[PDB]
DNA sequence: TGCGAAATTCCATGACA
DNA sequence: ATTGTCATGGAATTTCGCA
DNA sequence: TGCGAAATTCCATGACA
DNA sequence: ATTGTCATGGAATTTCGCA
């Protein structure tokens, strides 16, 4: 009231333009603006007014301002509006983001076979011979794939299948998503016993297992074609599918996963016979050169309105399996470290450290 | 003549019968002729069925041009002949009572029999679970003639499990006594 | 064999370049090409060879050719390869499309209120007072919305609610998707009795009901915020939500749906008082001008590789709810008429006429 | 003075008791003072509860500045007063035994009583389903003073149900006789 | 040294729950 | 403590066969 | 006739099962 | 016989207050 007092008599106050006539009427300070006559509420009333207008439908910046501007005017209204939007907990956890993630990374292809495995489960499928799932194991360098049918995506069925697989060779690293079969301690003890380092995707981000996820597509696609018109008996087709895909050419690479693994086709149809006159040593020499000259894609252009995380920034993690009529976003969190432009550690909503993908984050609006 | 290559010839044979281990009694040995790489499959009988069932697993990874074996009944059956013809595999038999292959394969099959015996003693019924580590040892064993391991000749890389500690492969005095009791 | 006969002696045949030496060896016609020595199979064998190479993994153009080129060569190999791909039924119905749809249409806003209603159901939701669904009715011109809670998305519950709604005014047209409540004959008889024309979206294409679908989002979003921390008792909030959204400003329009419908706010918080001195007739005059000057968006740019349908073209309809390990596309169909660049009539896989959206079609590859 | 506008004043009143129709006995009449637009709500009693329950439906569409009614008990209760205060609605009562409103509203409430009577006869227990068509008729009836229908004054457009056939609103000789018997 | 056609490369599209 | 991927078929570009 | 700041407009982003 | 839509908040652009 003290500020608005000097305004009525004609003194100047910073923020209130001088060329307007501020008068009193019905016990309220008013002003004649081009849009009409508006009420100038005292400073002590402005927070409550912004709150009442926002809470009508929990509207954003402009829809809240248009309501206030129907009755009131004061210097820098939107400033006070944005101030309330950043303090409304319901809006911060329910609204969607409008900033896209930064462009994807194209991590280096593993240098050698058996450097890194990507594993994942497909299923459930129609029951075939009592089996419901398929363990898919993809060698990251070659794309060579092993298929194992199981009755459940269990740790016990994974250990059984990988014991048979690693009869041929032990990998350095196995990469899996955070499914239950792979995150149990029994699976960790099984890997530690063999010098295998376990490497896990960020949660709820299948892109990170994209190498095996993409192979899952080819597997299902070929099973679909083979089962057209027939009942979905897929158990007896897994070896057929595994061999077919392992000998299929990648048009961009000009090689099949079998060729990248062994450097020479086996007794399969249309076997390439180009190296028939070389010795095995000359063949393996040509293989090491081919393995290091493979095409590798590059990070794409960022989109017009992308965000990249900064240490100390307020961000929010996407809710995993949100119930009906429940918010899709967690309470705000602080970024602790930036491992790469697409991966961060946050101080979790519970209080723990969590390594999450940027695709499951949004920057908290209004700072 | 063309240089010898992997998958040119697979040598197969049966080892058994062994003490029962999880219901299995035999081991189907498959050795690649060029690299010396070895696959071991446990079976329940030296039958055509068990042979086809086990080779169906192997031939979903690589198919050999030729399979070589002795004249054992499981390999000379018309069923196994039809199985080999469907996959374009030529069958090749050694003369009855005159087993032959190659020096590299002879010695590899010697190592397999000896390596199995050394781990049979003390735990004759636990060899089913040891077949994986047995293959890794056999396939990362250094070859004096080729100066490369089977793993290196097949994949063209070093292995993540190099078996530098070359085992004795001979029975110690205690194992000699204990094996004799059975 | 007659064609390949003249080739061995040295005569010229169109398609076979002259500067190469074609010889015979092991009873097979061969040629010394830069990549190596390849077999030239007679014409009568080439179809079977393309078939055998394709059927290994049902690969496309380049992956099938690379297999054939390992052993064979003949003029215009890919021509014979594409010929088989267009005859492989399993590939045509299982593979994905790689041509995007043409850009979306932005149909004209209805000129008056009650010209066109958009209706749809939300749910099921958490049970509230025994209710599970919400009938959402959106007036296309104003965005004004009516909310009715129901126990099922039934025809009987729709007729009950619309009888209460149309107590205020009868619309010309009601637009709904092809859900069961709206496609029954009981609903058609109810509409014919009232001069209401029923207008249906193309099947399995919610974009076509986009006006009410978008309102569904605002409804759920506001219900979510209001129920934060409380049990999901949404029944008593529907009137609150309906009134709140009907009086919320659209920042791009500068008006609320209530204002577009009535031309004057009611006794709600922050009521706009700009027309207090005009008569009602002067107010309605200003309302008719505002209704015809509203912002309207335009069709966006087409993407790099979009397709647009042509009469007589072979296209394929997407399978509605495809089972596991089953094709995602129907057998090819013929385009009968092009109603607009985004809607066509096809001669269905069963034999009927079907009006479908282009987003649920792909052009059949290889003609 | 400011020109009169829709939502400036709602006139409410109860009609009943009527013959039972789907368990309802009364009709809550709401008429907008400026446009003459009419809403009809069926209730089970002339109570504050039924009144609040019915007006809660109407006020989720539009809220009037003032509600006017007679001194009926449902409107003069402290519960209804608290309901009106929560929504910022001012309550305005006519003097006891001296009902007043406006000429337009008086005549509209006359039309409603007469229109209901004409369709009561013959089917006195089926009026619940007819309330929708009754409102459409009342709201698309031409006003001689304003020269516009309530639908046009409220929405600023012509209606898709123009009731050109202006009903007689008087009882025919047969309906006069048949209504008398009850 | 240049033309028409074939062969090869390019790359947006979409699906891996 | 971690990171998208790659078959597909029209289109765009390069290469081939010949002069 | 031009400057700094506020006000307004622009528009990519994402979700309606 | 049919057809996407629009709240949201940083950024880009225009307008305002003053000289
Ligand atoms: C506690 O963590 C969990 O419960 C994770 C469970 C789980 C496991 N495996 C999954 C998923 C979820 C899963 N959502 C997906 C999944 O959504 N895949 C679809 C998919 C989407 C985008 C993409 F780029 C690739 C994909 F495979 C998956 O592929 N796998 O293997
Ligand atoms: C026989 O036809 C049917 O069974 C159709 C059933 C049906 C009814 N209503 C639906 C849907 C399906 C349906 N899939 C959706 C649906 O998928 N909505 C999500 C959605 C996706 C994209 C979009 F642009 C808008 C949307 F609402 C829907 O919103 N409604 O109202
Ligand atoms: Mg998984
Ligand atoms: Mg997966
Ligand atoms: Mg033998
Ligand atoms: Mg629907
Ligand atoms: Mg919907
Ligand atoms: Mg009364
Ligand atoms: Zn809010
Ligand atoms: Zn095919």
């Amino acid at each position: 009231d003290a500020e608005l007092d000097q305004l009525l008599q004609g003194h100047y106050i910073k923020g209130y333009p001088k060329q307007y006539t501020y008068f009193l009427e019905d016990g309220k300070v008013k002003v004649s603006r081009p849009e009409g006559v508006k009420i100038i509420p005292p400073q002590s009333d402005r927070q409550k007014i912004v709150l009442q207008a926002h809470n009508l439908a929990h509207t954003g910046r402009e829809a809240t301002l248009l309501k206030i501007a129907n009755l009131y005017w004061w210097p820098n209204m939107r400033k006070d509006v944005v101030k309330q939007l950043g303090r409304c907990q319901q809006c911060l956890i329910t609204n969607a983001s409008n900033k896209a993630s930064g462009p994807i990374l194209r991590p280096d292809r593993p240098q050698k076979p058996f450097d890194k495995f990507f594993i994942d489960y497909i299923g459930p499928l129609p029951p075939s011979q009592g089996y419901l799932y398929v363990l898919v194991v993809v060698d990251g360098m070659t794309g060579f794939t092993w298929l194992y049918p199981t009755k459940a995506p269990s740790t016990s069925a994974t250990v059984k299948s990988l014991n048979v697989l690693t009869s041929i060779a032990i990998p350095k690293v196995i990469h899996s998503d955070q499914g239950a079969a792979f995150t149990s301690s029994t699976f960790a003890e099984w890997a530690k016993e063999r010098g295998i380092h376990l490497e896990f995707s960020t949660p709820y981000h299948p892109q990170s297992s994209g190498k095996v996820e993409r192979k899952n597509s080819d597997i299902k696609r070929l099973l679909t074609k083979l089962l057209v018109g027939r009942p979905t008996k897929w158990y007896d087709l897994l070896p057929v599918v595994q061999l077919a895909l392992n000998n299929t050419y990648s048009p961009v690479l000009k090689y099949t996963p079998h060729q990248l693994l062994f450097g020479i086709d086996s007794n399969t149809p249309f076997a390439n016979q180009d190296t028939l006159d070389l010795t095995r040593e000359e063949e393996l020499s040509l293989l090491q050169e081919i393995r290091t000259s493979l095409y590798h894609p590059s990070t794409p252009p960022a989109s017009s309105r992308s965000w990249s995380p900064v240490v100390g920034q307020l961000v929010q993690e996407r809710v995993a399996r949100p119930a009906s009529l429940r918010p899709r976003w967690h309470k705000p969190s602080t970024v602790l470290k930036v491992l790469n432009p697409r991966t961060v550690v946050i101080l979790d909503h519970l209080g723990n450290n969590r390594t999450v993908s940027i695709d499951n984050l949004k920057p908290t609006s209004h700072q | 003549d063309r240089p010898q290559k992997p998958f040119d010839k697979f040598f197969i044979d049966y080892i058994g019968p062994l003490p029962p281990s999880q219901g299995y009694l035999y081991v189907l040995v498959v050795v690649d002729g060029m690299t010396g790489f070895t696959w071991l499959y446990p079976t329940k009988a030296p039958s055509t069925s068990a042979t086809v069932k086990s080779l169906n697993v192997l031939t979903s990874i690589a198919i050999p041009k030729v399979i070589h074996s002795d004249q054992g009944a499981a390999f000379t059956s018309s069923t196994f002949a039809e199985w080999a013809k469907e996959r374009g595999i030529h069958l090749e038999f050694s003369t009855p009572y005159h087993p032959q292959s190659s020096g590299k394969v002879e010695r590899k099959n010697s190592d397999i029999k000896r390596l199995l015996t050394k781990l049979l003693v003390g735990r004759p019924t636990k060899w089913y679970d040891l077949l994986p580590v047995v293959q890794l040892a056999l396939n990362n064993t250094y070859s004096p003639v080729l100066k490369y391991t089977p793993h290196q000749l097949l994949f063209g890389i070093d292995s993540n499990t190099p078996f530098a500690n070359q085992d004795t492969l001979d029975l110690t005095r205690e194992e000699e006594l204990s094996l004799l009791q059975e």
